[PDB]
């Protein structure tokens, strides 16, 4: 029945639009929120052409009509008041991974050229720039995806201007970034899946990633939530709230169990060490946490 | 030593081998007509030793309609034509020695005094003395190159001969492109596997050598001849009694000399081997040969040209034309209208073509001096027949010399035309290299120069640079740092004082619509772009739609270049086109796994962006953003988050004080960049791991690194210390000398410098902390200087820095080194260039102004591509308008808006009401520019539609209408919505 309710509640929220950005009246672009693409905004002609918006309004009928919506996994997009180039996603981590129930901050611009180039996204739940969640996530923000054209793959992989849409690059970032062994997804230690060797250092990948993601993923997003997002992250945190513990306890306690090796020990007695306060500091601020309207 | 600083664009075409070639070059250069002159100052402009320049006739009248350098005191005093323009040529530079020659030209004349030059170039003088003279020049050994070039009237011809037998060092002057190799065959012959994807686009009889190949050692080093077999493969040799492959392989292609042939010119006349310009009419260059032989004919036996609409002299001609035709190999039919207006147009002589003719024939002679590329064999004929085609049968009153400076223009183009053409007011925008061309163009034409009518409005917001001074004739070393629109101005008036011209340092952007707004446009008449970027003639194309005036756009790229024309209500605009998207270099490649030596050099470029622009600018605005570091502490200690301030306080920390830090900082930024990453990336990938398809990791195209360890004694590691060092010490506002920069003043400082061994909120703190008690937080601590990429400034050391490190970055990937003036070219993205190119399109586009200026039919328009190197000259029709079909017969063009009008209580389903009712299709969507104002499916706008334009869009009072664009449901479900023509709406009536 919980799973029902979050569907039921969160799918109200999945789609919307809120003001970004507003101008003055002498005609310069001020930004209300943080953005990434800011430069890249203040430059954009006004020639835009109509099959871009065109296009941009075809995506958003497909984005209030069918965007992804489950208890492991959500997506969440917010739309300018004024301008269909500016868009904020926040998705929820899948289960039975590092990332799962952490929500993740992206910036996405649409390009003039749109949909000959692809939509460049940036990731904001970085930790200023100190975490590297995946190595398709770059601490900088960048995100390395075939379809995006900033990845090597094949030409069907890559950015299409007829066939690709933006519903599918989110799709693709859910399935393939957040995965259950993030570790593997760096071209060359596949080939040693599954291997002793493969096997601790995916372990120790993932711890972490669990101590980043308890750290960002849900401690900033709950002390200092967007503007644009925050009743959706207050919502789905309170109403995850006990679902965030089990998960925390079970992390505690299997990172817990390779505390003894020795090879990779001294580091899991130090993510374990972060994990436990970062746990700490989750509860308290969820003991906080008011019952949202 | 060639100074770089003049002759940077053209060295990035030609090499330095053909600059040498240049120098110790002797050119003689006979006939100072438009033609001749052209061809002087494109030579003068290349950078020739020295340019003997020869005329005997006297200044007239009549010369200074096609002359830009005479005035009229030259016609007073009746100099000679060659002295006249003496003093003004060597102004171009002062490099060239150049001397005037008035020796008389005749069948009796000593001919011998040639043998000093090197290339001699013939203009305005008679056959038979070319026959002769063109006998003597192919039988001296060596060979003295011999070019005719003419133009008589619309019609021109041009003729190259350089000996029986000559040699080019260089077929086409493209660099040889790497290929990845894949696998190897040992058998008879040998088959080659090329890497996957990655076509190798050769052709069969190449020579192609390999090197880095496992298991074939021998076959590194080696040049093969190959056997195209398809897009991936291709065959070789022996090698079969070779050892087996393994992995791995490159292969470059290897330029060999190649050996054309030409034939004398008395034996071309009897069947030429032209050059063809125009597929339609393939067989047109041998009629406008045959015509000119007649023409040639005519002179010598009446030693006159033929007049204007005399019919006795056009059929006199006719027979000529018709004699000589049969008496030619091929026997081609004499062509009635090509002869007519030859015979009609003899006297006359045009400036646009002259000018193409002159570039074409400059470029011509570089060849000769250098062989950099494939020469012309053996005939050009160019022509602008188009632009008397459409007059019909005028008058031959109208053709007469009226006793002006336009008689020249007139006799070719009529006396409607050209008045049609002193009352233009055309935009040009952007003035380099082609708009100061263009601008000398529209002095010899006289536009704009009517005192009623007529302006050209030319911006620009440059300044003039020391290399600009190469291309751009209009420019003097006086000019250096003075605005470009300003000094073409007042240059210009010099070639004509009835000119009026308008000059703006305004650039062209959005930014600046305020002042040319629509209303300017629709004055203009025609919009001429000599820009240098995709973006501002996007802008430019789309602005000119709005208003549906014609445009002109023009663009070189070393040897090549193009020039297209966009007629209202005819043809697409520059929009329409779609370009396949470019290759560019994905993270890993640039990070990590470089392959060639452009990555180093882009790494080396954004590592200078990142070191010394980005992160002092983030420094400068966290500071200012906090004023009181304390405070940040404050913050800190109280768990406040904030934007990079790890990083910042992390660079407060290491900020150096004095040169010694700075060296030291140097020092360890090498180490950090050549010898810690090659050793982590090794940590993380060995060399020796292998993939599930049994390939090495680090196979083709990843290559393995190898650290590099520091050594003063190696010139490159001296010069990136000494490079880093000064910019850091410029960064960090510390003063440093140049004994400072002493091999031994550094030797003396790093050598106590202690090397870190290869392997954050308390650390954040404990530094700031520090600093504060170090009294290192003062308001000269807290800003830091931020450096710009000054590539054209040799002295500031960016240049150097870039070379340095990507040389250094290079050899850790066993990449092979490149020269500092490949990385200047590679990482400043210098566009290639040269001036035989922007003058020959400069004419062209010219000739096209004269069309559209005509209003000719859409069949006259001619979109011409061309490439110097090969060279070819291409003609093609321009693309014509598309017609767009939506629904119900409805169809529109890209030049079609259509218009609304409304009032205070019209509300959106007014509007989209209104719309319906007036084409029969309902819009489904409304956005201005990026803004959107009724899409149903988004939630909270199926309410919108009730709301009224006024509040909907809260418009701004400076203007009544604002510019929409819409769009329509598709006639079968699941398909995109139909496009629409933009739509123009008013609140008011
Ligand atoms: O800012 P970037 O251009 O991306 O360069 C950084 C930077 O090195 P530099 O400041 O020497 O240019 C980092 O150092 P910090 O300024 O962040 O301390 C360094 O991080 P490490 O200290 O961990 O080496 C990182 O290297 P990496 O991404 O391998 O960790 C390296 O990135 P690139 O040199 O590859 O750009
Ligand atoms: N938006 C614009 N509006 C007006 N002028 C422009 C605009 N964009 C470019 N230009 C002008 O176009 C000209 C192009 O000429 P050119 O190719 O000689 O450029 P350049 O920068 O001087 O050359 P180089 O790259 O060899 O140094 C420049 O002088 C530049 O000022």
């Amino acid at each position: 029945s919980l799973e029902e309710k979050y569907v039921a509640v969160m799918k109200k929220l999945q789609f919307d639009t809120f003001e970004m950005v507003s101008e003055d009246e002498d005609g310069k672009l001020g930004f209300k929120v943080n953005y990434h693409y800011m430069s890249q905004v203040k430059n954009a002609n006004d020639a835009n052409s109509a099959a871009r918006a065109r296009r941009l309004a075809q995506e958003a009928v497909t984005l209030s009509t069918s965007l992804p919506l489950s208890s492991s996994s959500s997506v969440f997009v917010r739309c300018d008041e004024e301008r269909l180039d500016i868009m904020k996603v926040l998705i929820t981590g899948p289960a039975d991974t590092p990332y799962a129930n952490g929500c993740f901050e992206f910036d996405v611009y649409f390009p003039q050229d749109y949909p000959s180039s692809p939509p460049l996204v940036n990731l904001e739940t970085t930790g200023g720039h100190s975490v590297r969640f995946n190595p398709n996530l770059y601490n900088d923000g960048k995100v390395c995806l075939s379809i995006l054209n900033t990845w090597h793959g094949r030409p069907e992989e890559k950015w299409n201007p007829q066939t690709s849409s933006f519903l599918q690059v989110l799709v693709s970032v859910q399935s393939l970034i957040l995965v259950a062994e993030p570790y593997f997804n760096e071209p060359g230690y596949e080939r040693s899946r599954g291997t002793p060797s493969g096997t601790q250092s995916s372990r120790e990948y993932d711890g972490n990633i669990r101590q980043a993601t308890v750290k960002w993923a849900m401690l900033e997003q709950i002390r200092n939530p967007s503007p644009c997002f925050k009743e959706v992250i207050h919502k789905h945190f309170y109403l995850k709230r006990v679902e965030i513990m089990a998960q925390c306890e079970e992390w505690i306690a299997d990172i817990q169990q390779y505390s003894s090796d020795k090879r990779v020990g001294r580091t899991m007695s130090h993510h374990a060490a972060a994990l436990k306060r970062h746990t700490a500091q989750l509860r308290e601020e969820l003991l906080k946490l008011p019952c949202p309207e | 030593e060639i100074d770089d600083a003049l002759y940077s664009r053209q060295r990035y075409v030609l090499g330095d081998t053909a600059m040498q070639k240049m120098a110790k070059s002797h050119v003689f250069l006979s006939g100072m007509g438009g033609l001749g002159l052209e061809i002087a100052k494109n030579l003068v402009l290349a950078g020739i030793k020295a340019v003997t320049i020869h005329d005997t006739e006297k200044c007239q009248a009549w010369d200074l309609g096609t002359n830009f350098f005479l005035s009229e005191d030259d016609v007073v005093n009746k100099r000679n034509r060659a002295e006249a323009v003496l003093k003004h040529i060597a102004e171009l530079n002062p490099y060239v020695h150049v001397t005037s020659s008035s020796v008389p030209f005749n069948e009796t004349t000593d001919l011998s005094f040639l043998d000093k030059y090197q290339c001699v170039v013939l203009t305005e003088m008679k056959l038979p003395l070319q026959k002769k003279i063109n006998d003597f020049c192919r039988s001296q050994c060596p060979p003295i190159k011999f070019i005719s070039a003419d133009v008589h009237g619309i019609w021109s011809r041009l003729f190259c001969d350089f000996g029986d037998e000559f040699e080019v060092l260089d077929t086409t002057g493209e660099e040889p492109k790497e290929i990845f190799i894949s696998n190897i065959t040992q058998a008879n012959p040998g088959i080659v596997t090329c890497l996957e994807n990655h076509p190798h686009k050769l052709e069969t009889g190449q020579f192609l050598t390999f090197r880095e190949i496992n298991g074939m050692t021998g076959l590194n080093g080696s040049i093969q001849q190959i056997t195209v077999i398809s897009p991936f493969s291709f065959s070789i040799g022996d090698t079969t009694e070779l050892e087996p492959y393994l992995h791995g392989g490159i292969a470059v292609q290897v330029k060999t000399p190649k050996t054309v042939f030409f034939e004398s010119l008395e034996r071309q006349l009897k069947h030429p081997k032209c050059l063809i310009v125009d597929f339609s009419n393939p067989e047109a260059p041998l009629e406008i040969h045959t015509a000119m032989l007649a023409l040639d004919q005519f002179q010598e036996k009446y030693s006159r040209k033929p007049n204007v609409g005399c019919q006795q002299d056009s059929e006199e001609l006719l027979k000529l034309a018709t004699s000589i035709s049969e008496t030619l190999e091929e026997k081609p039919d004499v062509n009635a209208d090509i002869v007519h207006w030859l015979s009609w147009t003899a006297q006359g002589f045009l400036s646009p073509l002259a000018a193409a003719v002159g570039g074409v024939a400059s470029q011509e002679v570089l060849k000769a001096v250098t062989g950099k590329f494939s020469p012309l064999c053996q005939w050009l004929y160019l022509e602008a027949a188009d632009i008397v085609e459409s007059l019909g049968k005028p008058e031959c009153e109208e053709f007469l010399p009226r006793g002006d400076r336009y008689d020249a223009l007139r006799a070719c183009i009529g006396d409607t035309l050209c008045q049609k053409l002193q009352n233009l007011n055309i935009f040009l925008v952007g003035c380099g290299a082609i708009g100061c061309e263009m601008l000398k163009n529209f002095a010899l034409l006289g536009v704009g120069t009517s005192k009623e009518k007529g302006m050209i409005t030319v911006t620009d917001p440059d300044l003039i640079e020391k290399s600009n001074l190469n291309r751009q004739f209009l420019f003097r070393p006086h000019h250096i740092q003075k605005p470009k629109s300003y000094t073409a101005a007042d240059a210009t008036l010099k070639i004509n004082s009835q000119i009026k011209i308008d000059a703006h340092l305004n650039k062209v952007c959005p930014t600046t619509e305020t002042i040319y707004n629509d209303e300017f446009y629709t004055k203009q008449d025609v919009i001429i772009t000599a820009l240098d970027n995709v973006e501002a003639r996007r802008y430019v194309d789309s602005r000119c739609l709005a208003n549906l005036r014609p445009l002109l756009d023009s663009g070189t790229m070393g040897t090549k270049g193009h020039t297209e024309v966009i007629v209202p209500h005819l043809t697409e605009s520059y929009n329409s086109h779609r370009d396949p998207p470019e290759e560019e270099i994905p993270f890993s490649t640039l990070k990590s796994f470089p392959a060639a030596i452009e990555h180093t050099i882009q790494w080396a470029r954004d590592k200078f962006e990142s070191s010394f622009s980005h992160k002092p600018s983030l420094f400068n605005k966290f500071w200012q953003t906090y004023s009181s570091a304390e405070e940040v502490l404050q913050k800190i200690q109280s768990g406040h988050s904030l934007e990079g301030c790890f990083q910042v306080i992390k660079l407060l920390s290491r900020r150096p004080r004095n040169w010694s830090q700075c060296v030291e900082l140097a020092r360890l930024k090498f180490e950090k960049y050549f010898n810690h990453k090659a050793l982590q990336l090794l940590h993380c990938f060995p060399l020796d791991i292998r993939l599930k398809d049994g390939s090495l990791f680090w196979q083709s195209p990843k290559r393995p690194p190898s650290p590099i360890k520091f050594d003063l004694n190696e010139p490159l590691h001296l010069s990136f210390l000494q490079n880093a060092a000064k910019l850091y010490a410029t960064v960090y506002c510390i003063p440093f000398a140049e004994e400072d920069l002493s091999a031994d003043a550094l030797l003396n400082i790093l050598s106590e410098v202690k090397i870190q061994e290869f392997k954050d909120e308390r650390n954040a703190i404990f530094q700031l902390e520090k600093a504060i008690l170090s009294n290192e937080a003062t308001k000269s601590d807290l800003q830091m200087a931020v450096l710009s990429f000054e590539k054209d400034d040799d002295h500031n050391g960016h240049i150097d820095f870039i070379t340095a490190a990507s040389n250094l970055r290079a050899k850790m990937y066993s990449i092979e080194p490149a020269d500092r003036f490949k990385t200047k070219r590679i990482a400043g993205k210098i566009i290639p260039a040269i001036a035989t190119t922007t003058a020959t399109v400069s004419g062209l586009v010219a000739l096209e102004m004269i069309k559209v200026t005509g209003g000719y039919p859409f069949e006259a328009y001619k979109n011409c591509f061309l490439n110097l190197a090969i060279p070819i000259v291409v003609f093609t029709e321009t693309t014509e308008v598309r017609k767009t079909k939506i629904r119900n017969g409805i169809s529109f063009t890209i030049w079609d808006r259509w218009t609304v009008h409304g009032k205070e209580d019209f509300t959106l389903l007014d509007f989209i009401n209104a719309v319906k009712e007036k084409y029969g299709i309902e819009p489904t969507m409304v956005v201005q520019g990026v803004k959107m104002l009724y899409v149903p499916v988004m939630p909270g706008h199926a309410k919108r539609l009730k709301l009224t334009m006024h509040k909907l869009v809260k418009p701004t009072t400076e203007k009544k209408y604002v510019d929409l664009t819409v769009s329509f449901a598709p006639d079968i479900d699941g398909d995109e919505d139909l496009p629409g023509p933009p739509v123009r709406y008013y609140f008011s009536h």
